[PDB]
């Protein structure tokens, strides 16, 4: 069906023509991308773009043994 | 790999007899055998970008 | 694990664009479905001469 | 995007005549096909919408077909076509590493599998010329089981027991301990393994995908997965697939290793697809052959001689039994099968005996008693001295005292009980055996309390792995216990001993 | 139109019809012209030279032999969405409540598949509940499903409307109840607790539980699919509103058993004790549908049936390996009083593990079941023999294991009407606190009687201040 070969991708190359993401998404697309995308960072946590790590650690006090001897 | 030995010293340091201050080295070599592992698994270097 | 899962979902909906503009497209043809039927005489002749 | 047009252009539309059998009737998975004339038995036949099948019973009027899928999209008229081939899955080492349902379709998603060799699920086993004895060990990192029930590489044991016993931990400790001979260096101490889920959810094998592979425990394994979810004759057919990627290792060199998680799951699969074929029942609705059913399965597991390869096949088929009762139908018929098993229990793994084997009854044909040479003279008077334990240590009344003369004996168990527990996901080496083992029957810790010997472990364990590194490479590189390396471990064991508690 | 269908035999609810051309594909429904309710038949099988065998939703009398019968076209659809709450329906979806229909947007089929395997979430936790025998022994998760197996008269389901009362009040998305051929004045209960305790708002739009009902009255075609409707609304609250819903279901045996009711009418031979040759692959249908993913997180309860108190019957036994937790109750257990009357022994988790449940709550769990253990291995010597013939270490796992039993009795909140004692929630803490200082042995002094239907430790000393 080489008939059929050409017309899927001739009609792939319409796909080909995009302006802003989904050609027919309307409410569909706009809602379900936005639903990922918040899923891929409710459960994992909250990390902005570029921040480095900033923190800081403080170590055990070393105390000392008092000891009468002999 | 910044990292220290020591010597053998599990046996008579138990035994520092202070004035009933068994508590004193009782609970030093309990922080001294947790503390040695985990301090050689930081001691060396980082790992790969 | 953004850039993996806006492609996904970009994937699956570029396939069914492809996959649901054709059902209309194979539908409205009149002339050319002459031409394929006699292809498909031809390929029937084809098959039955390779068998004897 | 370039990936869709390229998988569009490589497909090939050819086009041939088929031979073909009208349906007659469709319900429950079964479909008598009109037709079908030149078919064969075992013989794959394919549905129009894509599904796939295999036709069982031939008879004169109707042809009885199996679906391996779904009955819904098929309707009393459709076409059924010919491929010409009795069910064939694909093989090879390429299938390293991924998850794979009951055909050799992928189920990761990581994409399509690059396989070149297909072979049969209904291939024979060999004979009495091409095998050899037992030769090898396989170590699985229990201390229950190296050292009192061993396991020669090429010996079905059957794991048996209750639910929730430790039946899938055992087989997925023993998965994570070849981890170091899989980075070694030698190709003939590695063991390459495989995992047949039949019957499970999938919220039970996704989650075993995640424990083997934060160990990386995933790049040297496979898993064969037919769900609770599929096709009564998709769980029917998953071990004689699994099987059968295994014979692509023992046949060409190497050496495998199968679980089969369970088998009690493989029969209930058979009785249901066999009872809508409108088959006479026999016993509890099982068929004729059931026992032909597990039989022609278990006798792959060779070891084949050193003029075709030398590889071996190990199998671990895992039983599930109702109320600990082993004298039902499907558990005896599977351990008249296998050389040797072990009982996992109840009462041991509440009482604290975790894993839970019964080293009473887990008797083993031993395998040409290929234990290892250092681990015979340790866990050889181990064993005679559990063995004289459990004659004489069940009373819990005690009215006469006689330290002299039973309750020293009995002080030389509970130290070495209570050395064979152990934890989950942490499997030791065996030379790590040979010393704690050490300890334990010389005498060195019956001065200790029985409280304290699971904290007497980890400490002596780590003591020997930082501090004499180069003693327990003479254990493993010459085998045996010297009588100089009796002499080093005399003074490490007291050493520590004497500096243990302070 | 597609197709025209006249009845040709009927055997109770097996209802035989012939069609002409335009046979309907399985599980399809079809319309019976010339009645005064609604008759929907879903095809089952193809018989052979265009004729079907369906399965009928409502009661069959009155049918005669050609009366017509007409073709739907799809599967039976429910209306589902965010109106649903508040509302009851029946298998075919329809107002119950005599409140008005049932206006969505959109319809769900009933007949849906199963999530693949990259759909799966491993992620596990502890859903803490208040009940001590669950909190420390067989902690529950957020996420995973839970079996409540009992018999006849033990406690399944005033040990549902504890994981109501205590789970859904603190919850924060949804809610979906569906009861499956149980009695029906208990179903009428909690349409008068529901309302009165603001979780049904008749009035506007504040609700939190949908509820979807087919009882013990219906003809077995319904029972057998009632369970797939309640697992039809609690899927549109996962997957295209994203919520975290719960779901509650009692009892789900009458999955099975109303299925090998119309087993033998289909022409099958029976497996074992009676039940139908594919007892075990429609029921991984249908659980395997119930799943946390990675698009929402549905928290399943289910309550389970076992047939004449026996637990290696086929249709409990093979629950079994769909659940996470497990909670097998008992009869015995239950003459002595101790209520809940869950097997310690018997029941299970897969997230009672020490890097998880944390491992000083792992130490008290497993030690727990050690001292249990040595009391039942003694049992055939003091029945016999007697107490009197013990050493003195082994009377000493006796009087400890018996204050271990007692202490896992707790007040239940629903049950305060049956005896007049008030409910107690324990939190974890105090669980696994006051447990520790009965292995330990600082209560050998006070007797068991103080040890038994308290809640926190603390009221065990208090009953034993009371009687002196
Ligand atoms: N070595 C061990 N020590 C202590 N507990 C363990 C050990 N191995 C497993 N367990 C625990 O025992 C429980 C049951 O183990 P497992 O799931 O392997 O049993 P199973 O019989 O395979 O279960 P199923 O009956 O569902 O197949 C698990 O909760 C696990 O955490
Ligand atoms: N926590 C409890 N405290 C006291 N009595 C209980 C408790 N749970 C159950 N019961 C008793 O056991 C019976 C259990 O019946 P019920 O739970 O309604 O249905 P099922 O028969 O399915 O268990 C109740 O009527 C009640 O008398
Ligand atoms: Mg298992
Ligand atoms: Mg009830």
């Amino acid at each position: 069906v080489q008939k059929l070969f050409v017309d899927k991708i001739r009609e792939y190359r319409t796909k080909r023509q995009t302006s802003g993401g989904p050609v027919d998404a309307g409410p569909e697309y706009q809602q379900d991308l936005d639903r990922e995308l918040f899923k891929l960072k409710q459960m994992y946590g909250k990390a902005d773009m570029n921040t480095f790590p900033n923190f800081t650690f403080e170590d055990p006090k070393f105390e000392a043994v008092e000891k009468p001897q002999s | 790999r910044k990292l220290a030995l020591k010597a053998i010293d599990w046996v008579a340091f138990g035994e520092i007899i202070p004035r009933n201050q068994k508590a004193i080295a009782n609970s030093l070599k309990s922080w001294n055998e947790t503390l040695s592992t985990r301090l050689a698994a930081l001691p060396e270097k980082p790992p790969a970008i | 694990s953004v850039q993996n899962m806006m492609r996904q979902k970009e994937q699956e909906h570029m396939i069914r664009w492809v996959e649901k503009h054709v059902v209309q497209s194979i539908s409205a043809q009149q002339e050319k479905e002459t031409i394929a039927k006699c292809i498909a005489d031809l390929k029937l002749l084809a098959k039955k001469a390779q068998a004897q | 995007s370039s990936i869709l047009e390229e998988r569009i252009l490589g497909a090939d539309t050819s086009v041939d005549l088929e031979e073909t059998g009208r349906v007659l009737s469709i319900g429950d998975g079964i479909a008598r096909v009109h037709g079908l004339r030149n078919v064969q038995a075992e013989e794959m036949v394919e549905f129009s919408s894509g599904l796939k099948g295999m036709s069982l019973n031939l008879e004169p009027d109707n042809v009885g077909v199996v679906v391996f899928g779904n009955d819904k999209l098929i309707k009393e008229g459709d076409i059924v076509k010919r491929t010409g081939a009795i069910v064939d899955v694909p093989v090879g080492e390429e299938l390293l590493g991924r998850v794979v349902d009951a055909l050799g379709n992928a189920i990761d998603g990581k994409g399509p599998i690059g396989s070149k060799t297909r072979r049969r699920v209904g291939l024979k086993a060999p004979g009495i010329i091409p095998r050899i004895s037992v030769r090898e060990p396989m170590q699985t990192g229990i201390k229950a089981v190296d050292s009192l029930v061993p396991i020669g590489r090429g010996q079905r044991e059957l794991i048996i027991g209750d639910r929730q016993t430790g039946k899938t931990s055992i087989a997925i400790d023993t998965i994570i301990n070849q981890k170091r001979f899989n980075d070694g260096t030698d190709e003939k101490k590695k063991l390459y393994c495989i995992y047949v889920a039949i019957g499970q959810k999938r919220s039970t094998v996704a989650q075993l995908v995640k424990r083997l592979t934060d160990a990386d425990a995933m790049k040297y394994t496979i898993v064969v997965s037919a769900t609770a979810s599929d096709a009564a004759p998709l769980q029917y057919l998953a071990p004689y697939s699994g099987c059968s990627m295994g014979e692509y290792f023992r046949d060409n060199g190497k050496h495998a290793l199968i679980i089969y998680d369970d088998l009690s799951k493989q029969a209930v699969a058979y009785r249901q697809m066999s009872l809508l074929l409108r088959r006479p029942p026999g016993r509890e609705a099982y068929p004729g052959d059931v026992f032909y059913l597990h039989s022609r399965l278990l006798e792959r597991a060779a070891k084949m001689n050193d003029a075709f390869g030398g590889g071996s096949l190990t199998a671990l088929p895992v039983i599930e039994t109702q109320a600990g009762d082993v004298s039902a139908y499907i558990p005896t018929n599977v351990i008249s099968i296998t050389d040797g098993q072990i009982f996992l229990e109840t009462e041991l793994f509440y009482k604290g005996i975790r894993p839970a084997i019964n080293v009473g009854l887990s008797v083993s044909r031993v395998g040409s008693a290929a234990q290892t040479r250092a681990m015979k003279q340790v866990a050889g008077t181990m064993k005679l001295e559990l063995a004289q334990y459990r004659e004489v240590a069940a009373f819990a009344q005690f009215g006469s005292d006689l330290d002299a003369a039973t309750q020293q004996l009995l002080s030389r168990g509970v130290r070495l009980t209570e050395l064979l527990k152990q934890g989950q996901y942490a499997p030791m080496a065996i030379e790590e055996q040979v010393a704690v083992i050490y300890a334990g029957v010389r005498g060195y810790l019956d001065k200790l309390e029985p409280s304290k010997i699971t904290k007497f472990e980890n400490a002596f364990l780590s003591h020997v792995i930082s501090q004499h590194q180069a003693l327990l490479g003479k254990i493993r590189a010459d085998g045996k216990i010297s009588e100089e390396t009796d002499a080093k471990l005399k003074e490490i064991v007291t050493n520590f001993l004497a500096g243990f508690e302070a | 139109g597609a197709a025209t269908g006249r009845i040709v035999a009927v055997i109770g609810a097996v209802v035989d019809v012939q069609f002409d051309e335009g046979l309907p594909p399985i599980l399809n429904a079809l319309e019976v012209q010339g009645r005064e309710t609604r008759l929907v038949l879903e095809v089952a099988q193809h018989l052979g030279e265009s004729t079907v065998r369906t399965i009928a939703m409502d009661g069959t009398e009155g049918l005669v032999r050609g009366q017509k019968v007409l073709d739907s076209g799809a599967p039976i659809k429910i209306p589902v969405g965010p109106e649903t709450l508040g509302r009851i329906m029946n298998v075919i979806g329809e107002p119950i409540d005599e409140r008005g229909p049932i206006k969505t947007k959109q319809f769900a089929a009933i007949h849906a598949e199963a999530p693949e395997f990259m759909e799966m979430s491993v992620e596990q936790e502890i859903l803490v509940t208040g009940i001590k025998v669950v909190d420390l022994l067989a902690p529950y998760a957020k996420g995973g499903k839970i079996g409540l197996f009992g018999g006849a008269g033990v406690g399944k389901t005033v040990l549902i409307m504890e994981l109501i009362n205590n789970v859904a009040k603190a919850h924060g998305g949804y809610s979906v109840f569906a009861g499956v051929g149980e009695r029906t004045r208990e179903g009428n209960d909690l349409y008068h607790e529901m309302i009165e305790s603001g979780v049904i708002n008749l009035k506007d739009a504040t609700s939190k539980v949908a509820l979807v009902y087919g009882q013990m009255n219906e003809p077995p075609g319904a029972r057998a699919r009632v369970a797939l409707t309640g697992l039809t609304v609690a899927e549109y609250f996962r997957d295209q509103e994203g919520q975290d819903v719960l779901l509650f279901i009692d009892n789900i045996f009458r999955f099975t058993q109303a299925g090998s009711e119309v087993s033998a009418l289909l022409g099958r031979i029976p497996s074992a004790v009676g039940y139908q040759p594919t007892l075990a692959t429609d029921m991984g249908t249908m659980q395997e549908r119930i799943t946390t993913t990675k698009k929402g997180s549905i928290t399943s309860v289910q309550a389970i049936y076992v047939p004449a108190d026996d637990l290696t019957d086929p249709a409990p036994a093979t629950t079994f390996a769909h659940l996470d937790a497990t909670t097998v109750l008992s009869r015995a257990i239950a003459e002595l009083g101790i209520y809940p009357a869950v097997d310690p022994l018997d029941s299970t988790s897969r997230i009672m593990d020490p890097n998880i449940v944390g491992s000083e709550h792992y130490d008290v769990a497993r030690g727990v079941q050690k001292i249990l253990q040595d009391y039942k291995s003694l049992q055939d010597i003091i029945a016999i023999l007697g107490m009197d013939e013990l050493s003195e270490e082994d009377k000493l796992t006796v009087s400890r294991a018996r204050k271990i039993q007692r202490f896992l009795s707790q007040p239940f909140q629903v049950a305060e009407v049956f005896t007049g004692h008030l409910g107690k929630l324990v939190p974890l803490k105090e669980t696994i606190k006051g447990f520790q200082q009965i292995l330990a042995g600082e209560y050998d002094h006070l007797p068991e009687q103080a040890f038994y239907m308290v809640g926190p430790i603390e009221e065990a000393v208090a009953k034993a201040d009371k009687l002196a």
